[PDB]
């Protein structure tokens, strides 16, 4: 129903041995929504896994009026776990 | 970087580049279906500029995002190849 | 205390904190022209020690005295997300 250009970092974390999820948000591309009405497209990005409770578990970029082929440019930064590793993810 | 290999001109992008073509063409396609889209957006919009500054109309920039979302895969594939790179292009 | 928004760090901070950076900057900027002023009469008054026993001239502490009003402007939010906080520190 469209595409989205991520640009993804897992960094283990240089500073902590944690892993921290870097997610540059680039842009959306054919989005299957010529609406009824403005198109107001914005991106949300959730992280799924074990032990997430106490975290961030979502994301969002800004809206973009009128645009199936949004840009946002926009990085976010989840935190797994400590112990699961990222194939838990 | 083994001297072995550093030795060449990498051989794998050879492999690919009839796929890379394929896909050439299937974007072509995409391409094509999407600025009919977005001409009838911006056609059905009656052509307002985008902004009192973004002189042109909205149909534009979908274009070349579409485009610059094809030629930024591209892009990244760094082809090392530059006569398969030369017939991407 | 609703546990859908007791389970997290609150969300809002993030919406404010450009407006309290740019407060930081609007202040900042009060602060040097503020800094140059204080200097100045300190300056005239051919710095002389705050008294024979506080060894330094005024100036030090008028800017000092700024910087803590500032400061505590600052404070005085107690942003629950301490990755904004730790932006304007």
């Amino acid at each position: 129903v469209g595409e989205v250009s991520v640009h993804v970092e897992l960094f283990t974390h240089p500073g902590t041995g944690e892993q921290k999820v870097t997610v540059k948000v680039v842009a959306a591309n054919d989005l299957k929504w010529q609406t009824s009405g403005i198109f107001r497209p914005f991106i949300e990005v959730n992280i799924v896994g074990p032990q997430l409770s106490d975290k961030k578990r979502k994301f969002a970029t800004k809206s973009k009026n009128n645009s199936w082929a949004p840009k946002y440019n926009e990085s976010f930064q989840f935190s797994l776990s400590a112990d699961a590793g990222p194939e838990c993810y | 970087e083994l001297p072995t290999f550093k030795d060449r001109v990498p051989e794998y992008p050879a492999w690919f580049e009839p796929f890379v073509i394929q896909w050439l063409d299937e974007n072509e396609e995409v391409s094509r279906d999407f600025l009919h889209g977005a001409l009838e957006r911006d056609k059905k919009d009656g052509f307002q500029q985008t902004s009192e500054h973004a002189l042109f109309s909205c149909s534009v920039v979908d274009v070349f995002s579409q485009l610059n979302q094809s030629f930024e895969i591209i892009k990244k594939l760094e082809c090392p190849d530059p006569q398969i790179v030369g017939h991407y292009m």
